[PDB]
Formats: structure tokens, C-alpha cells, sequence
């Protein structure tokens, strides 16, 4: 009559029992390899106990919003570029962990061993809070905050820009649209192992850095979570390293969601952390260079060669692609401020001088055309200027990666300005990359995404803001800004009167 | 030779390490309080050590009480071999026939002095505790600021040694 | 170091007052409600709502989508990340839906981790009041290891079966209600083995495997029919709400409902067992509020859908007829059981009632939703028939 | 303003630089455990001990204190604000009890709360879920609501019980614990309540009044003797452990466990009610996680002390013969209660075992950690002489 | 058939009935008031409710200084005073707590209305969730703090000084000795009232001007519950307000309650204030003219005219004795600082500035006699100086209060001066004030606590010191301290070398 309970690890002992044999019990996906039924899981949970201790979690995070950080006013007292920039990171990495909840839930269905398909279960509740969470970060913001503008409706405005597009591809498209081992790939093997862990960490710095206490207290709680999903990432290099058909598939898709990955945010990560913060952390190059070398190409890939695993093929072009990317891009973005939700700021005299420091040359070519757009009057609403002109002017036309979604400008560009035109069936398509086009050349129909300029054709700028709901509760003011100041906050009006109408740059071409 | 040990406290404890017989120990124990305790103690030169002396010499009494009784006596009787509830209404009795607050107040004081477990038991003694407090703050609590400092001095006997006021 | 080598915007005095200098006097916007867009189902928005609605980024070619274009990357062959090819039903909006219950995660976890903290609590108390000695010895190395431990394999598949969902869900407000559904599935499912697992520890000789079970349920009769319905339902089924509404809507309404409440519910106090009855209170509650969310999405939204109504409707009365018989036969073959029971346990009259009363229920909460007609009689009659 | 007017040390840039720099550059001692000075009961010491452990400020002539000298204001006549003179046990230091469950204030709502919680999903499914239809009628309108509902004052006297061991305790560890047991008391007369006023809201013509209930209490002749005995317990002892050694060591491990484990525990499945157990599981879990506490303070403690265990043990002895009476007296009474049972619910022999249950673990639990001599047949025998 | 539950309010409406009268149902305490028993409490609550709203409040408690308080280093970020200071504000406030439980227990048991035992109830359990609070806040600035002795071990240590003493009157003695009503106005009516209620939210104030997040953010949910115990408050009048008795005994034990409180807080509070901050937050001068006032005296008591209740005879004695008491107080608190169980600070430049700026005179008078302590180097341990010399050889005794415990210093206040000696069987008595000598010539058994002098008449102290573990971890260094920064901190030894034996200062009247 003493007492007694029973724990999770005692019920999961008879989980892989669970699953029972009959002539359909199989994957309702397509997929080249084959999970073994034998497959075990890192943790043994079970519903009750995962839910647990993810109540715990939650205690503390939401507590400490709710509480200290509001009786603080920590939603306030951060710095404008940074308040700008988590409308960004925290929307686009919340469809990010909503894409792979999808995901998670397609690998649960292939995996055959109860074992392997609970490992999973857990990761598709775990992308279920995290979207949750990271809707909250923006949510807090928008209640709390100096501009809840895009923070308040990102979900919708977020439409209306460039940068959105290749977010979709590799944390939504690249995690549910094609081979689940494909997809497991873009998500778990590199998309976490690489980017999302220790890009987590890395947002929490930058965040702490620039007065933001509010997403290192949700984000270091998500990182918690993402320390599983890891665990449980070799869980499917390892149900199918047996498998004679992964001996020579495996690296095919692992090089692609590599080079899917990478290519969008190497670029795009570094953009919202140097250009998109007052206070600077560590150059990305070299928080790059760490993370695909010192962290994943090396002291975490290699230890999966025994399994027929080798190095990404496009690892070296990626590289030389970490250091001046993020600055290609930010040219771009900046060009094309009124496409976004957030506002952007020029580099101010402090920072030209880091960049420069970090990033050699730097000024000769970016800094030099900021300081012109500056004396242009691009801050200004009244100057009748938006950086777009500029590129019009100087003949700098700029190009969407029909595969990544990217924006280039190859005849700017200090990246891979390799530009690759291509007529096929009554269209025209055009790549950065000899990678990404070997994508579209083989799978045509897996990339059909028409880019902005397809779709803004002939179309007048404020007519597309409007539309598409790009403004403040006034009805009148832009949510986007080319500068991060309180007053001369451009209108509807102000873009209007440019009179600017995009124009499908590839029609150029006979 | 300090707060919590000290000569006078060692003393006392090999003192009552001697108290073979439940008689012995108990009048002992009510010579104590009548010597140690209570405004009216017969002396204060065991000011400091007096409540922690006083609560081992309970100690003995209790141990042995308890050896010494049959349930339905322990329950009931005196350490004294009195009945409880005798003395309690007997001394309920006297408190409610108090002429003043100066009479009720020795009689509660006495009772606590006299009975306070283990000599008494305790359930009786908290009764006592809650009629004979209730009437003693009746008496006392009337009239309260009437009588003057000068004269309230004098009521209590006290000998004034210094006074000051600006 | 005490103090630290990090230093803070918001602490750091020289980085905040650079911060505090860069502040604007007021905020940019007054509006700082997140989601203030979303047409609110009740009076106010609610936090459950401005968290999950359009977390989907659907374009409006999927019903309700405010993204505009085609997918980035879609599958070999060209299917889309996520389409209108995925299942039969259609509507106007596939953004209604609304868990009356109004779940997200945090509050989900919140509930299941009270219930599990509780059931600890419990079964600590159980076990320490010996309650155990006016347990029937028969009912519990029989019904309760064999039978009611075989059921768990039905939960278990019902759970399986929403991994599709998960994956094919066209919008965020059905894809957590759908997760929530499977996931409770699974729970119940795993509390039932929780209670053989217990039973090991305070019953000497009970042995917690499943073997015993699980050969029950992959081989016996009376779950025969049950295991051939959810080994459809789970695997035969391609269309995530076909499933979804097949399985809680027909199948888990009349069998489920019957073996939980009907029979182990039922019966188990009568053999002194109250310590089932304590998790099918769970599964029970978890139903009820599974329900709710099952109405709403398949009647309130889709089976009313301004435009879609009479489509819908036909469809659901479709798949209700299709897995209808399926779920006749397990219900039949469950029959059997009784036979099992010692005599004088319940009586045919006893059974019949209690089998009015499931599909009674299951006509008013469901089948006439969408105008599905019914016949108790019938549905009765045929199940009976099982009755050895 | 959005920048507020108040300055805070911790994040405005001039106070907080000068804070810094007055800061020494590490700690001034590095002995961050607060309570190190306290003897753990376990491995390492607790936050339970921790934030507890010597909160009273009790002088060393109280068992265990550690400060000195007399209270500062005392009651008239010169009764201490605690003092050694309101209980007949004795120790070497009070301070030494510890809760098994290592409850502070912040665990027990915690836990509780989850319950409260709990209870509501439960109820809410219960009554969707329609399984009240299944629940015999006279036992709902007549065990139920009159016996069972009687009963909570039956609870409530023993909560009240427990009023002066609030004011009494001489330290904060028994303080804490005592309070504990009887808010949970208080607690479930307050859930019995909670399922009358649940009758009432599913079942058209129950009356919630607990009119009918209290007359059952205060003139019936089923729980007259208890009546009795609790109205003791609670007004006619002075001494704060003779009532929470009395009422948990006796009367409730007796009477309370009958009632509430082998009658209406027992017997409610029989009569197709569950909805009664639910609660029940509760005050069991309550009666066992109290008692661990119990065991503690007069066994562990004082029953074991090593210089008054002999002592303690005669006056807990003398204590179980004083109340055991009272107790048996109260049982007999409450007999009478099975012939108002309909025909065939159970019969004389269960009634037997049932009884031998109940002395048979408070022997095994309580009885023998005193040496008190029970003898099992007679008290059962007397028991069941007054037997319906 | 539809989902219907039951809420505390529902369950509530026949607990009144909970309780049956019979032969002794009555209250075990002594006390001159009768309570009616038809009496109703304010809130609707049951146990399980209780709980849940207590548990709501506990989570954003924890969750903020286990979370984001933490990672802000929040328990180090403090000024040193005011770390010094929280040691005694929360373990004194902790044993007002810890007592506040037994004192409602004992109302508990007095109120025959079952309602308004169960509000008494609801009290009950709040106060030791306030013990632990309080308990909480030493135990976090223990653990994460920069000086945890005190904080670590107050609970034995406070018992070495003498500001100890009156804290177990007030707040523990005041409490639960004397009759239940007597008790109720000494922590309802007065007490929690008229101070620790608008002193909860004062503490909160200076600890966010001194750096503190940790005390707000557990204080500030201690006054949630409390703003419960007030409505409460009332409910101890209006139970007796009936009753002859009431009529002629109110009145008085609300006098003296009130007499009681305030000769001890009104100079300890303002003290603790102004003496243990850096950052000041307003003078403690109009601070309790406000809650002595327009709030308490004034506005609060008004109300309960209609019940008989006079405003406190001793009113206007109360406010002509405190413009200095604080201040005197500290010379007496620094002087015997080796006493303590923190580390004291004398006042600086801007501080000397402030006082002299609120308190006119207080230079010529305080001012100079710190800096004369400075100059003689009382904070450096190689002097052989603590200023309790500077008393001895300027023939200013100090004496405690045998009924308050409040030390006082006649021949050198500023404040009151008053002293009356009297000798009764052998015992000296020394008083400060009419009110005490009062209580004391009434009910000269209700005090008999002794004092340090007497306790410590010929001790020396380094031995009371040592004997009462008033040292840190090296067994060498004093926990109290006459400074606040890290360097020459005093041992044992320079103490023991000063050669100070205590004296009992009234035995000069000999
Ligand atoms: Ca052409
Ligand atoms: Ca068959
Ligand atoms: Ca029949
Ligand atoms: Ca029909
Ligand atoms: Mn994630
Ligand atoms: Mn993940
Ligand atoms: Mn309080
Ligand atoms: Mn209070």
C-alpha cells in the first residue's frame, strides 16, 4: 500500500509496440528511401509528459513578459533599426516553424517504427508553439512597442515585398514540397543544424545587444525545444543509411537544401543583423564562416561519412558568397523600401566606418552610392527620389532567382553575379546561379513562382501599396520608411507623385 | 557563559537531573514560579535564564506526571493530586465575584503561577486562560485614561525614580 | 566575473542612453492590436485568434489566402506545398474555423500537464488507500489487461490517421485543431497502458506487456471489424478531411463512443473497479471538447458554407454512408464480448439501451447536421445481430 | 508618457551608472545559500526548509528556538504569545517536522489549482457527455444529496478543528502542515457542495438547499455520534496536538475512511455513479497526503524523540483511548445508514470486510506507531453491534 | 446535454449554513467583543478557487525572477544600501507575516459566522503565502545578490540588535497577544491599514529607484492579496460594532493599536527609507503625514465613525513626536552597528544636501555629528572607533523602551526628550513616552521583555557577537558593517580589541 505512480519512460518502453502489421500500412508520400521499422527515438515521452514540461517553459517566458520585462517598459526601450528588424526575423522565422509543422507531419507519416513517428509527433507540437511564440514576439511589439505597424498585420503585409518570396522557399516550400527525405533535409539536417540553432542564439545576442530583452526571453526558450529536433535529426540519416537507394540520392538532396538554405540566408540573416541594428555583435562573415565550417561542415557533417555522407559540391561558390551577399542585398532592399512593412535606415557615419573595418573595400563601393542616395534627398519625402530611380538611371537592372526567389543585381553585385537568361516554352527565366539552374533545368515544373515584377508589371507603385493595405491606421502614412525617424514619415502621396511603375526587366531581351 | 549557555543554566539542569519523585519536582517547579516569574517574582536575579530553566524543570514534571498517573488522572488531576475542573470554576468563581481590576488581575497572575502545565492539565488551564483573561481586560480596559500618570503610579505602587518633560 | 562580460541595451548605460536618444516622443502607430485585421468570431479578438489566423501563407487561390502567386518550390511533378486537390470539400473561406475552445498551444499544454500532474496525484493516492483489494480479480486480468488494453491500439490508429491532416491542413486554425484532436488520441492511448503499467506494480503477476493485447487486437474477433475500420481510416484515406470528419463524425462517435462509455464505463464500477473509469474520464472530457471543434469546423463552417452548403453536405452524407457500415460491423463484432462477461453482468435489454443511446446522440450531434437520414432502428437492429 | 515619468535604478543610464560603480567586484561572501544553517532532512537542503524553517520567532526556551529573551507583549495576565504551557507533548526541538510532500505556500495552491481546474473540464465533459442518464435515482436523491451531503459538515466540524493549532503551533514547519490539512477539509465539504449544486443544474427538481442535508446532520440518528465526536474534537480540546493528533490519528483514519472509502466509495459505482467518486478520489488523495504529514510530526518526531519518545507515547496513547471511544460510538450510528439501502446493494458480510479494512490499516498505519494494543475483532465487533 | 459546470460563487451561497450551533460552539480565546455570527465576508471564495487565483499570481512571479530578472542579473544591479537595506525590510516584514498567520487563525476561531471564518480563512493562508514571499526575496538576493550574509541567515542573526525587538512587538507580540480584537485593529485596523499596506507599495518605489526589480516584483502580488485583507478589515468592526461592550472598549485597544504601530514604523520605516537608499523618492515627512492622514487617520477612520470609532486620543502626540524620530534612530542604529546583521553607510555630499534641503536644522545637528564619526575614521577598523563611544564619553545614555523596544537617547534627541524611570519589586522600568508608561503601570505583566543592556550587562561584545554566528563564511568577518564597499571590513578581532562591555544605562540612577 505504498505509494506508487508510473513515470514516461516506463509507458514508452511498450511504444514501439503500438504500431501493428497489415498489407497498407505504409507512407501515403512519394519518397526514394525507406524508413526502417526499427527506428528508436532519442526521448521517451509521452503526450502527458511532453506537455508538461513544455508548461514549465511557458510559466517562466510568458511570465517574465507579462511582469518584470512590461513593468520595465522592455518594449520600449529598444533601439528603432532593431524594433524594425524583429517584424521581420520574428514573422518570417514564424512561417518558418509553421512550414515545419507540415513537415514534421509528413515525416511522421513515413516513418514506420512508433518510435520514430512519436520522435516526430513531438516536433510537430514543438513547430506548433513555436509558431505561437514567435506570432507573440510580434504580438508584444505591436501592444507594447514604439511602432506596431507591421508588426501588428505582418502576416498580410508581408506580401507586398521581395525578401518574403524566398522566405517561403526555404522555410515553408522547402519544407513540405517534395521528397519527405528531401524536405527532412531542408528543415532538420540543414535548415536547424546549420542556420535555425545556432541563428537562434545569434538573434537573442544581437536582440540583447540593442535593448530587446523580449525575444531573447522567447527565442532561448525555443532553443531549448530545437536542442531535440537535433537529436532527432540523425534519427533519419540513420533510417535509411542501410538502404541501398540512399548511397545515391542522399547527397543529391543534401547539396540542393544545403545550397536552398544558404543561399537565401547567408544573404538575408547578415542583412537584418548588420544593416538592421544599431549595435553590432560579430561580422556575419565570420559568424558564417563558423557555423558552415567550425559547426557544421566539419565538426558536425563529418561525422556522418560512415553513413555514405560527403561534403556539399557547392560549398566552396557558397562561401565566396558569405562576405559580400548580405551587402549586395541590403542595397536591394533599401532600393526598394516602399515594398516592405518595416522601416530601414541608411548606413550612419559610425557604422560606414565598422563596415569598412570589417568588410575591406566596402565603402568604395557601397558606401560611396549610400552617400548619394542620401544627397539625392532618399530620406526625404519631398525629394520626389527613391533609390529604384537610381538603378534605373545607371542601367542597373535587377533580376529575381526564378528558383530562390533572391533578388541580384549581376551588374552590381560583388557576390555571384552570374547571370543566366533563359527562353523555355513562351517564357523567360532567369538565375543567379549555376546551381539553381541546374534545379529549374531538371525540375521545371517544381519552380513556377512568378516574381514581383511579373506580377507588378505595368503597375504603379502606390496603387500596389494600397492594394496590397501597406499603410498606418491614418490610412494615409506608409507602414515602410526609408529612414527610422519620427517625423517626415513619407504618404501614399509621397510615393504617388514619383509616378514610379515597375517593369518585367527580362522583356528587355529578344 | 553566555546567552544561550551558561554556569547558571548548567546548574539548574544538574539541579533537576535530581528530582526522583513527582512530588518533589512539582512543588519545586511552583517554588520557581513564585520565586522567578511574573512581575511579582520574589527576586529578578534570574532574569535571563528563568524562562529557559523554568520550561526543563516543566520538563521533569511532565516525565514524570505521566509515569506517575493513570490516564483518566492525567487527563483530569492536578499534578497536586487536585481536580482539575474544580479548581478552574473555583477560580472562574473568584474572578467573576472580583470587586476590581486590582484583585482580578492576582487572581489571573496566581492561577498562572500555581497551575501553569504540567501541573495543571493543559486543556483545563487554556479554558482558564480564556474566562479568566475575558474578565480581566473587562475590569482593566474601563475607564482606561481616566486616572491621571500622577495617581496611576501611585495605584501601582511604583517608585518613581526620574522624570523628564519639556 | 559578477557583473558580467555582455553588456545590455536595456541595462547598460551608455548603449540605452544611445537607444533612449533614437526613441520617437509617442509610438508611429496607436494601433498596437497584432491581427487587428482578422474578423473576430466572438465580441472581441482574442489572443487565440490574432496568434493563429494566416500564421498559413496561402495565396487567395486557396480559398481565404491573402499571398498572392504560386509556391516557391512545390513537389516533383508539380503539386503544390498546398492546394485545393487535397480534398473533396470546398468553401468560401478555410480561415473561419474557430476551436470554440479557442486553443493554442500554451493553453493546450497548460490543461494536459494539470491532468498529468493530477493523474500522478491520484494514482499515488490509489495505491496508498490500497483501494485495489475491491477490484473484481476476473474483470481486471481479463477485461481490463486483454480488452480494455487492446483498445488502445484503436486510439492509437485513430491517432496515425490525422498524420496526413497534419501535413495537407489548408489553413492554421484547422492544422492546430487537427493536431490537438490526434495528439489527445495518442494520450489516451498511452494512458491506457499508463493504468496496465500501474496495475503491474500493485497487482503482483500483472504483466504491463502488450503482447497479450496487442494480440487481441491484430487477431481476435471482437476487435476484428474495429481494426479492419481504422486500418481504412488511417491508411485508405488520402483526403485530410475525409478522415478527420470520418473518423470523429462516424466512426469514434458510435464505436468509440460505445466501448468507452457503453461498455468499460459502464460495467467497471460494477466489478469494483473505479481505477478505469478515472482515465476514461480523461478520454471522455477529450472527446467532448474534440467535439465541439469537430462541429464547428464540418457543420458550422463547412456544412453551412454560404456557397458551398449543399456541396459539402452531399459529401459528408457520402462519407457518413461510406464509413457508416464499416463501423456498423465493428460495433457488431464487439457484440461478442458480452459473451465474455460472467453471467448476470448486464442483460440484452441493458445492451440495446445502451446502444440506443450512443447512436441517438450520434444522430443529433451529427448525422443531422447534415441532413443525414438515419435510421436508429436499423443501425440498432443490424448491430445486435452480433450478439453471440 | 511611452517612456513613463518614473526613472529606474536598473535601466536609466545615470542611476544605474552610479549604482555600478559603487558595486564591490565580487561578492562579499560566497556563501549564497540562504538557511545553511538549518539541518537538512534530506541529501541536500530544500526550498521548502529553506523558506521555512525558523520563520518563527521562537526563543530558545521554547523547544528548537533560537532567539532569546521573553515575547515583547504578552496576553493579560501573562500568557505567552506561544509558549510551551498549550500542549502536553514535549520535545527537543519543534522545528524538526518536515512535510514528506515538502509543501510550501506556492506547491500547495499550485496543486491544488490544478485540481480546481481539473474538476471543471471534468464536469463540463460529464454533463455533455450526458452520462448522468446511466445514475440510480433514489441513490442520487437520497444517498447523495442527504447522506453524502450531511457529510460535509461532518468535514467542516474537523476543518474547524483545526482553528487554534493556526495560533498555537510553536513552529512554522507543524503551523504550515496544520494549516494544509485543515484547509483541504474545508475543501472537500466545500466539493460536496460543488456536486449538489451540479445535481441541481443537470437534473430538473434537485434541491442545492442544504437544508435537507444539515437537518440530516444536526437531528438525524445515522451521524448523531459523529456529530458528537466532531463537536468535541473541535470545541472541547485546548490542546492544538491533542486535536490534530485526534482528529487524523483517530477519528478520521476510522470513521472518516468508512464513510467516505468503504460506503460511499464503494458503493456509488454499484448504483451507477461516478460522478461522486471523481470527488472522492480527491479527498482520498487529501486523507493520504495529510497523513504522511501526521505520521511525521507524532511518530517520526515526537513519537521517536529521543528523550520524550516514551513520554509522547503514553499521552498519544492516552489520547487514542480517550477518542477512540467517541469514534466507535460515531461508526455504530452511522450502521444504521445500509438498512435505508435498497434490497441486495450489499449485504452484512462486505459490511464486515469493509470494517476489518478500515481498523486493519489504521492499526497498520497509526495504532503500532504508539504501541497502542488493538484489538481488530472487538472493535469491529462493536462497531457492528449497532448494525442496521 | 449541453457542457454546465459549477463556480465558486455558486458553492459559496451555502457556506454561511457550513456551521451548526450546539452546547460549546464558541471561541476558545479570551475577548471582551462578541462577534455576530450572521456576519458575511466580502468574497465569494472557496478553497479550490483560492488556490487558483493565488497560483495565477505565483507563475508571472517566478516565472519573472527565475527567467528575465535573472538573465538581466537583476539580483546584482542594486545599490549596495539598498541590498543592506531588503536584508531587514523583507525578514522583518517576513516575521510580521509569519505572526499575521497565527493572529487570523485566532480570528479565525473567534468569528462565529461561518463566513467570516472563511474569510478569516482566506487570510489565513494569504499571510503564509506572504511568509514565503518575503522568505522568497532573502533567499534570491542570497543566491544572486551581492552580499548574501544577512540575507542567508537573518533569521538567526537579527536576533543580535535591538531594531529586532520592537519588529516581534508590532508586527508578532501585537499580533497574537492580548484579545483578539485588541490584535485585529494591532494588524487589520492599524496595522496593515494605516501602514503596511501603503508601505508595500512605498518599498516597491525606492527599490525601482535603487536598482531593485526583484522586491517589485514579488511586493507588488503580496498587495494584490492584501487589497483583500482591507475590505476584510472592516468586518472586524462591524461584528462588534453592535455589542455594549464595543461601545466602551473599542476605542481604547484602537488607541493603543495605534500607539503601538506607529511608535515603532514611524521612525524604523522613515529610517529604513531614507538612511538604507542612495537614490530618495520622497521625505519621509510627507509621506506620513499622507498615510497618518489624509488616509488613515483621516480618511479611512472617518468611515468607521458610524460605528463608534473615535479618531486615536494619542493622534496629536503621535505627530508632534516624529518629525525626528527617524533620524535620531539612526544615530543609535550606526552607532551600534557591530549589532546588526547588514552593513550601514553614512550619508553623503548630495544626501546631506537632500536631508539638510527636507528637514531644516538637520545638518547643524545630524549632519555634523557624521562627519565627526567620519573624520575619527568610525568606518575604518584601525581607528578603535565605533561611535557607541562617542555616547559613553558625552554622557548621552541609551535606553530601550520596555514596551515599545524602541531604543531612544533623551539628553541628545531632537525629536522627544521625555523619559520616565520608575523601579517596581526590585526591577527598574524605563519609558519614552506617556502612552507606553500607560500600558505598562496598567499591565506591567504584558511587559517584561528584557534588553540587549540587560541580556548583554557585562558581556563584551565581540563574545555576543561570536556567540550569535554575527560573522560571514571566513569565521572572521562581521556581517554588519559601518560602510558599504568592499575593502577594510571589520573583524572579530578589531571589534574584540575595542574592549566594549555592554551596561544596563539604568542602573546610573542608582
Ligand atoms: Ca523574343
Ligand atoms: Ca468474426
Ligand atoms: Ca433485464
Ligand atoms: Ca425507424
Ligand atoms: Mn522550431
Ligand atoms: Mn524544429
Ligand atoms: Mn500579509
Ligand atoms: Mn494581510
Amino acid at each position: 500500500r505504498a505509494p506508487t505512480s508510473v513515470n514516461a519512460q516506463e509507458v514508452h518502453r511498450w511504444l514501439q509496440s503500438f504500431n501493428w502489421d497489415f498489407k497498407n500500412n505504409r507512407t501515403k508520400y512519394a519518397t526514394k528511401y525507406k524508413m526502417a521499422n526499427e527506428t528508436k527515438e532519442q526521448f521517451k515521452l509521452i503526450a502527458k509528459e511532453y506537455a508538461r514540461m513544455e508548461a514549465v517553459k511557458d510559466e517562466r517566458q510568458f511570465g517574465s513578459l507579462q511582469d518584470a520585462l512590461t513593468r520595465l517598459n522592455a518594449g520600449v526601450r529598444v533601439h528603432p533599426k532593431w524594433n524594425e528588424t524583429m517584424k521581420v526575423v520574428s514573422n518570417f522565422l514564424e512561417v518558418g516553424e509553421y512550414n515545419a509543422i507540415a513537415a514534421t507531419g509528413m515525416l511522421w507519416d513515413s516513418a514506420q517504427a512508433a518510435e520514430q513517428k512519436n520522435g516526430y509527433l513531438a516536433q510537430v507540437l514543438d513547430e506548433i508553439r513555436h509558431t505561437h511564440q514567435c506570432a507573440y514576439v510580434n504580438y508584444y511589439f505591436a501592444k507594447n512597442g514604439q511602432d506596431p505597424a507591421g508588426h501588428n498585420d505582418a502576416r498580410r503585409t508581408r506580401t507586398i515585398g521581395p525578401l518574403w518570396k524566398g522566405m517561403k522557399r526555404v522555410f515553408s516550400d522547402g519544407f513540405i514540397s517534395g521528397d519527405a527525405v528531401e524536405c527532412s533535409l531542408n528543415l532538420q539536417l540543414v535548415g536547424e543544424a546549420c542556420f535555425t540553432n545556432p541563428l537562434i542564439v545569434a538573434v537573442t545576442e544581437w536582440a540583447a545587444a540593442n535593448g530587446d530583452e523580449i525575444t531573447p526571453t522567447v527565442f532561448l526558450s525555443i532553443e531549448t525545444d530545437e536542442l531535440r529536433h537535433m537529436a532527432n535529426g540523425y534519427q533519419t540519416v540513420v533510417s535509411i543509411a542501410n538502404d541501398p537507394a540512399s548511397a545515391k540520392y542522399l547527397n543529391t538532396d543534401l547539396n540542393n537544401a544545403f545550397w536552398t538554405q544558404q543561399k537565401y540566408f547567408t544573404p538575408v540573416l547578415g542583412m537584418l543583423f548588420e544593416y538592421g541594428s544599431k549595435f553590432k555583435v560579430e561580422p556575419w562573415v565570420k559568424t558564417w564562416d563558423r557555423w558552415v565550417y567550425e559547426d557544421w561542415g566539419g565538426i558536425w557533417i563529418g561525422r556522418l561519412g560512415k553513413y555514405g555522407v560527403e561534403s556539399p559540391r557547392s560549398l566552396k561558390d557558397a562561401k565566396q558568397d558569405a562576405y559580400w551577399a548580405h551587402h549586395d542585398l541590403y542595397l536591394l532592399a533599401y532600393a526598394l523600401w516602399p515594398t516592405g512593412f518595416f522601416r530601414l535606415a541608411l548606413p550612419d557615419q559610425e557604422e560606414m566606418e565598422w563596415f569598412e573595418a570589417n568588410y575591406p573595400g566596402w565603402y568604395d563601393h557601397y558606401g560611396k552610392i549610400y552617400e548619394e542616395w542620401r544627397a539625392r534627398g532618399c530620406e526625404d519625402p519631398s525629394s520626389g527620389f527613391i533609390p529604384l530611380m537610381w538603378f534605373i538611371e545607371n542601367n542597373h537592372p535587377i533580376y529575381i532567382d526564378r528558383v530562390s526567389q533572391v533578388p541580384f543585381c549581376p551588374s552590381l553585385a560583388k557576390g555571384a553575379s552570374t547571370l543566366r537568361v533563359h527562353e523555355y516554352n513562351g517564357e523567360m527565366h532567369t538565375f543567379s546561379d549555376q546551381w539553381g539552374e541546374r534545379m529549374w533545368l531538371a525540375e521545371p515544373e517544381r519552380y513556377e513562382c512568378q516574381n514581383i515584377f511579373e506580377q507588378y508589371e505595368g503597375r504603379e507603385l502606390s496603387e500596389v501599396i494600397a492594394e496590397l493595405h501597406g499603410l498606418r491606421s491614418d490610412g494615409k502614412t506608409l507602414i515602410a520608411q526609408p529612414h527610422v525617424r519620427g517625423d517626415k514619415l513619407w504618404t501614399l502621396d509621397d510615393i504617388k507623385r514619383l509616378n514610379c511603375v515597375f517593369k518585367n526587366p527580362v522583356k528587355a531581351f529578344n | 557563559l553566555g546567552i544561550h549557555s551558561n554556569d547558571t543554566r548548567d546548574a539548574w539542569v544538574n539541579k533537576i537531573a535530581q528530582l526522583n519523585t513527582l512530588e518533589k519536582a512539582a512543588e519545586m517547579l511552583k517554588q520557581f514560579r513564585m520565586d522567578h516569574t511574573t512581575p511579582f517574582r520574589n527576586s529578578y536575579e534570574l532574569d535571563n535564564d528563568y524562562l529557559w530553566i523554568e520550561a526543563k524543570l516543566e520538563e521533569k514534571v511532565a516525565v514524570l506526571k505521566a509515569r506517575a498517573f493513570n490516564e483518566v488522572d492525567f487527563r483530569h488531576k492536578t499534578a497536586f493530586g487536585e481536580d482539575a475542573k474544580s479548581v478552574l470554576d473555583g477560580t472562574v468563581a473568584k474572578m467573576n465575584a472580583a470587586k476590581d481590576k486590582w484583585e482580578a488581575e492576582k487572581i489571573h497572575i496566581g492561577f498562572r503561577q500555581a497551575y501553569k502545565p504540567p501541573i495543571m492539565p493543559v486543556n483545563y488551564f487554556l479554558d482558564g486562560e480564556r474566562q479568566l483573561g475575558t474578565r480581566l481586560m473587562e475590569l482593566r480596559n474601563l475607564n482606561y485614561y481616566d486616572t491621571p500618570l500622577e495617581e496611576l503610579r501611585k495605584q501601582r505602587g511604583v517608585r518613581v525614580v526620574h522624570l523628564q518633560s519639556p | 566575473s559578477m557583473l558580467g562580460e555582455r553588456r545590455r541595451g536595456l541595462t547598460d548605460p551608455e548603449m540605452a542612453e544611445v537607444i533612449l536618444k533614437a526613441l520617437p516622443e509617442a509610438p508611429l502607430d496607436g494601433n498596437n492590436k497584432m491581427g487587428y485585421f482578422v474578423t473576430p468570431r466572438w465580441k472581441r479578438l482574442t489572443e487565440y485568434e490574432a496568434l493563429t489566423v494566416y500564421a498559413q501563407p496561402n495565396a487567395d487561390w486557396i480559398a481565404g489566402g491573402l499571398d498572392w502567386g504560386d509556391w516557391t518550390q512545390k513537389f516533383h511533378g508539380g503539386r503544390p506545398s498546398w492546394g485545393n486537390e487535397t480534398t473533396e470539400l470546398r468553401t468560401v473561406d478555410w480561415f473561419k474555423h474557430r476551436d470554440p475552445l479557442r486553443r493554442w498551444h500554451a493553453p493546450y499544454v497548460k490543461d494536459k500537464a494539470e491532468e498529468w500532474r493530477y493523474t500522478d496525484r491520484f494514482l499515488q493516492g490509489y495505491s496508498a488507500d490500497g483501494q485495489i483489494r475491491a477490484m473484481n480479480p476476473t474483470w481486471r486480468d481479463e477485461f481490463i489487461n486483454r480488452y480494455w488494453g487492446a483498445f488502445l491500439f484503436n486510439e492509437y490508429g485513430l491517432f496515425n490517421a490525422h498524420s496526413q491532416g497534419a501535413r495537407e491542413a489548408l489553413s492554421d486554425v484547422t492544422r492546430v485543431s487537427l493536431a490537438f484532436w490526434g495528439f489527445d488520441k495518442i494520450d489516451i492511448a498511452q494512458m491506457i497502458q499508463l493504468e496496465r503499467g500501474f496495475l503491474a506494480k500493485i497487482v503482483p503477476g500483472f504483466d504491463e506487456s502488450t503482447a497479450v493485447p496487442k494480440a487481441e487486437w491484430t487477431n481476435g474477433e471482437v476487435y476484428k471489424s474495429a481494426r479492419l475500420a481504422v486500418e481504412g481510416l488511417w491508411q485508405e484515406v488520402f483526403d485530410w478531411n475525409e478522415s478527420a470528419f470520418s473518423v470523429h463524425a462516424v466512426y469514434d462517435a458510435l464505436f468509440g463512443q460505445f466501448v468507452r462509455r457503453e461498455f468499460f464505463q459502464r460495467l467497471a464500477p460494477r466489478f469494483g473497479d473505479n481505477l478505469t473509469p478515472f482515465f476514461i474520464n480523461q478520454a471522455q472530457t477529450y472527446f467532448q471538447i474534440a467535439k465541439q471543434g469537430v462541429q464547428d469546423l464540418y457543420y458550422n463552417c463547412l456544412g453551412d458554407d454560404p456557397e458551398f452548403s449543399d456541396y459539402n453536405r452531399t459529401v459528408m452524407r457520402n462519407w457518413t454512408g461510406k464509413w457508416l457500415e464499416p463501423t456498423i460491423a465493428a460495433l457488431r463484432d464487439f457484440m461478442g464480448l458480452f459473451a465474455k462477461l460472467p453471467a448476470g453482468t448486464t442483460d440484452k435489454e441493458e445492451i440495446t439501451a445502451s446502444l440506443y443511446r450512443v447512436v441517438d446522440d450520434w444522430i443529433e450531434d451529427y448525422a443531422s447536421r447534415i441532413d443525414f437520414k438515419a435510421d436508429r432502428d436499423q443501425i440498432v437492429k443490424a448491430v445486435l445481430a452480433g450478439l453471440k
